[PDB]
RNA sequence: AAUCCCGUGAACCAUCGAGUCUUUGAACGCAAGUUGCGCCCGAAGCCAUGGCCGAGGGCACGUCUGCCUGGGCGUCACG
RNA sequence: GUCGAUCCUAAGGGUCGGGGGAACCCCGACAGAUAGCGCGUCGCGCGUACUCCGAAAGGGAAUCGGGUUAAAAUUCCU
RNA sequence: GCGACCCCAGGUCAGGCGGGAUUACCCGCUGAGUUUAAGCAUAUCAAUAAGCGGAGGAAAAGAAACUUACAAGGAUUCCCCUAGUAACGGCGAGCGAACCGGGAACAGCCCAGCCUUAGAAUCGGGCGGCUCCGUCGUCCGAAUUGUAGUCUGGAGAAGCGU
């Protein structure tokens, strides 16, 4: 197992990489990545415990006779729909999606739809934001008005 | 760092079985108890001469009984101590045990209690 | 909806992007054994249109099969018979490589049920398929009305009776009418029916 | 006189073991009599004592099994010996609920458009 | 031979037990047709084959 | 055979739902022209936490789900 | 317990993994995270893919007289 | 060094699944020659016997990428007929279906993909309760590289009102 994964890394860089696959090596800079990830942490989806805790605050509210949340959108199927509908303002793509065919076309779609996109390192890092083991890509449909300048 | 060029599988933790249910509901009954081990004494003329000549009792025993279990069966059954046990499998497929009692016990006296003499 | 992009990309197998990815994967598969469990399908879009679902009970295996025809397995290439039967090479197996891959996985994985399979790669010597198998004993499968049909005893070893998608192809069942009529209900059933000498009581 | 099974079932566990011990000892004496030229009447008692031993063992095993089945009643996992035997194929079958599972659209068809009762006028 | 396995010795013991005449009272049963033991074996005439 | 007869009841009776079911065999600790060669758990009993004794049971392979313990710069992030 | 089997390995046999094979089967430690062992008291050290079968003439822990049965003994008795 | 993920390894870890047997019928593969041709090699015997696998009370097939050319039929299977016919064949020996028509039976359907994003609404396992082939609560997992719903061309989505 160790030998195969090391030969796999070598073989990739020995062969000529077509441009559509070579664009994923040009990931977002480390300095800007931290700023982007810091903002994402401010729009994390609610946890399982947090999700249950609000659904009981509503059941009691319903018995005793409200604002749209602003959170990160995840899921390749859902993100692609947002991009096509032109409701996405920023697409974050993981550079290490295997198989790569799942996202090798995303940069072209974002470019054609005039939606800014970035390629960041770590699908596991993206998954941690949305409380998942991994995430192929993230999307921001709208940020809170209090921080629309830095965004 | 590694000082060995040969890779060895690292030691990993192993747990003991803790089944949520027992595979068998209860233990099986003992199929080789004292009565099962000792089927009956041998009352042949050759066997009888060994009662007094050698202080030995000749028994027909279960073929699956070993000398250790025969010794314990005789102790529980007749409450006597054994000097040594010799066993053989007869041509008819049954097992015969030559049981020699210690000098503290008399085979002839025990034989009368059994009811063969 | 991202699966259409993936599916259309896999229709361009001779493009530079696919030729590179397939070249690297083909090398990787050669180094591993002929039957290997894979953590997830290499073609999720292709898998789910053949019945795969991302839920417990569904498993995917990659199967490697050797390419080429079927040399007649006779000692020294000697045939004792008339010239029409003396051929040894240029003979073709009636089942396809896809069927063989399913049978190899099915026999090895006796505790699972073969659902379907699909092509993933090939070289001059080997052909690679992914076989979708179902753990019929898992509760998630048995409680799913769309797949729990495969838990019934009539669906034991579908691949070994030619009942998979690849099985229907090589039996001649993919099609009907004047070009495929002898294949139903089965080729041998048709022969026996047509050979039957019907001797009625009043004849 | 002889052993009555319905009387054994009223005895305690210790009593059955004690009686079983006596029966086995009695049978051992009969075996000795069989090889020492015992009287024909005493050789007929071997069959009776053998029946008694089997009856006592049967009652002991039945009580033991019955108690065990009560201990594991309402438990999810039972020892294999206490699980229903039936046949291999029957045990692997889908449950009654699982066999009747259907998709949502199939459920709606049964409700919206079930088979109707009707007749043709003569 | 003197050197023999346990399994073989057990089989030979059973064959010896089966090599006996039928009990006399068998021929006096009601509706009896057993005249004698039709499977008698002599060590010198027919061999056991094992 | 004071086994059994106005009856918790005879039977080489019928029937089946309780219960028993040796060694093997797909045969599963390893083997086998061997009742051969291993390891683990352990009621009861018994000698002063330990020791002996021991009924009975366990230890094949492939595989699914979950889990525990790990390996590799395989891809990263932070010191 | 003392004679043998049992133990050891020989020519060879049967196999894991891997490679073949529609499959029955073929090759047989050759495509591989070996088996574990040792010393402390669970930890350290070592660690080259079979703890398998294969000899009643090969290798190999230990029994000798005297006596005893209608029939057994370097096995029973002393 | 500490973490996340990926791939892989070990486990007598918790709970499951698989092997073998049977031959009348059924499904897949493999596959002869005797024989016939008055010889014989294509052919025929035969898409058969033998061989290797896999099921069930039936199996297989099955809701048209069909038949047909008509004033059109309408999943599959089976019987009669088509028919010893069209066709195939050292056009020799021989071989040989199908549609229409008449009957037996009759049944239709489920997914994949654009479409929850104001909420993975889905499922498994551990534990507990209950009215226990299931259901409810709770906890831990699976899953966004997509569970459940909606849709399947006969349609359908959306809007409108009967
Ligand atoms: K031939
Ligand atoms: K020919
Ligand atoms: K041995
Ligand atoms: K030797
Ligand atoms: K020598
Ligand atoms: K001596
Ligand atoms: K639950
Ligand atoms: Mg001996
Ligand atoms: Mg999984
Ligand atoms: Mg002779
Ligand atoms: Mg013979
Ligand atoms: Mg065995
Ligand atoms: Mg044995
Ligand atoms: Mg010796
Ligand atoms: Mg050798
Ligand atoms: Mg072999
Ligand atoms: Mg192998
Ligand atoms: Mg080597
Ligand atoms: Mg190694
Ligand atoms: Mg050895
Ligand atoms: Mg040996
Ligand atoms: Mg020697
Ligand atoms: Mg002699
Ligand atoms: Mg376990
Ligand atoms: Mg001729
Ligand atoms: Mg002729
Ligand atoms: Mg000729
Ligand atoms: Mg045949
Ligand atoms: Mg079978
Ligand atoms: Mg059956
Ligand atoms: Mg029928
Ligand atoms: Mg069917
Ligand atoms: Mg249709
Ligand atoms: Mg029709
Ligand atoms: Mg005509
Ligand atoms: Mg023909
Ligand atoms: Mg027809
Ligand atoms: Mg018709
Ligand atoms: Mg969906
Ligand atoms: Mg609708
Ligand atoms: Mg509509």
């Amino acid at each position: 197992n160790v030998t195969l994964q090391r030969k796999k890394r070598i073989l990739k860089m020995r062969l000529k990489v077509p441009p559509a696959l070579n664009q994923f090596t040009k990931t977002l800079d480390k300095n800007l990545a931290t700023t982007l990830f810091k903002m994402l942490l401010k729009y994390r989806p609610e946890d399982k415990a947090a999700k249950k805790e609000r659904l009981v605050k509503r059941a009691q509210a319903e018995a005793e006779g409200t604002k749209k949340p602003i959170i990160v959108k995840y899921g390749l199927k859902h993100i692609t729909y947002l991009i096509e509908q032109n409701k996405a303002q920023l697409v974050v793509i993981a550079h290490d999606v295997d198989p790569i065919e799942l996202v090798v076309w995303l940069p072209a779609l974002c470019r054609k739809m005039e939606i800014p996109y970035c390629i960041v390192k770590g699908k596991a890092r993206l998954g941690s934001i949305v409380h998942k083991k991994t995430a192929s890509a993230l999307c921001l449909t709208t940020v809170k008005n209090e921080d629309k300048m830095e965004f | 760092i590694r000082t060995k060029v040969t890779f060895h599988r690292p030691k990993t933790l192993k747990k003991d079985r803790s089944p949520k249910y027992p595979r068998v509901s209860a233990p099986g009954r003992n199929r080789l108890d004292q009565y099962a081990i000792l089927k009956y004494p041998l009352t042949t003329e050759s066997a009888m001469k060994k009662i007094e000549d050698n202080n030995t009792l000749v028994f027909i025993v279960d073929i699956k009984a070993d000398k250790k279990k025969i010794k314990d069966a005789v102790k529980k059954m007749y409450d006597i101590q054994i000097k040594k046990v010799n066993t053989l499998i007869r041509p008819d497929g049954t097992k015969k045990a030559y049981v020699r009692l210690t000098p503290d016990y008399d085979a002839l006296d025990v034989a009368n209690k059994i009811g063969i003499i | 909806g991202a699966y259409t992009y993936v599916s259309e990309l896999w229709r361009k197998k001779q493009s530079d992007v696919m030729r590179f990815l397939q070249r690297v994967r083909c090398w990787e598969y050669r180094q591993l054994p002929s039957i290997v469990r894979v953590t997830r399908p290499t073609r999720p879009d292709k898998a789910r249109r053949l019945g795969y679902k991302a839920k417990q009970g569904y498993v995917v295996y990659r199967v490697r099969v050797k390419r080429g025809g079927r040399k007649r397995p006779v000692s020294k290439g000697i045939v004792y018979g008339k010239p029409t039967n003396q051929g040894v090479t240029q003979l073709k197996f009636q089942r396809s490589k896809r069927s063989v891959a399913e049978e190899r996985a099915g026999r090895k994985l006796g505790g699972l049920k073969v659902l379907n399979s699909y092509w993933i790669n090939e070289d001059s010597t080997y052909k690679y398929f992914e076989v979708i198998l179902v753990d019929q004993a898992h509760a998630a499968i048995r409680n799913d009305p769309r797949i729990n049909w495969i838990c019934n005893p009539v669906h034991k070893h579908r691949e070994l009776r030619g009942l998979t998608s690849a099985g229907k192809k090589y039996r001649g069942l993919r099609g009907r009418g004047h070009l495929h009529h002898k294949a139903r209900p089965s080729r041998r059933a048709t022969w026996k029916r047509n050979q039957t000498l019907s001797l009625r009581r009043y004849r | 006189a002889r052993i009555k099974v319905h009387e054994l079932r009223n005895k305690s566990k210790t009593e059955l073991l004690a009686q079983l011990k006596d029966l086995k000892a009695e049978l051992a004496l009969l075996r000795v009599a069989k090889v020492t030229g015992g009287a024909p009447n005493k050789l007929s008692k071997i069959k009776v004592v053998r029946l008694s031993i089997a009856q006592v063992l049967t009652v002991i095993s039945q009580k033991q099994k019955a108690a065990l089945r009560e201990v594991y009643k309402n438990k999810k996992y039972l020892p294999l010996d206490l699980r229903p035997k039936k046949t291999r194929a029957i045990r692997k079958r889908l449950t009654k609920h699982q066999s009747s599972l259907k998709t949502e659209r199939e459920k709606k068809k049964e409700m919206y458009f079930p088979l109707r009762k009707y007749a043709i006028k003569v | 031979p003197s050197h023999k396995s346990f399994m073989i010795k057990k089989k030979l013991a059973k064959k010896q037990r089966q090599n006996r005449p039928i009990p006399y009272w068998i021929r006096m049963r009601t509706d009896n047709t057993i005249r004698y033991n039709a499977k008698r074996r002599h060590w010198r005439r027919t061999k056991l084959g094992f």
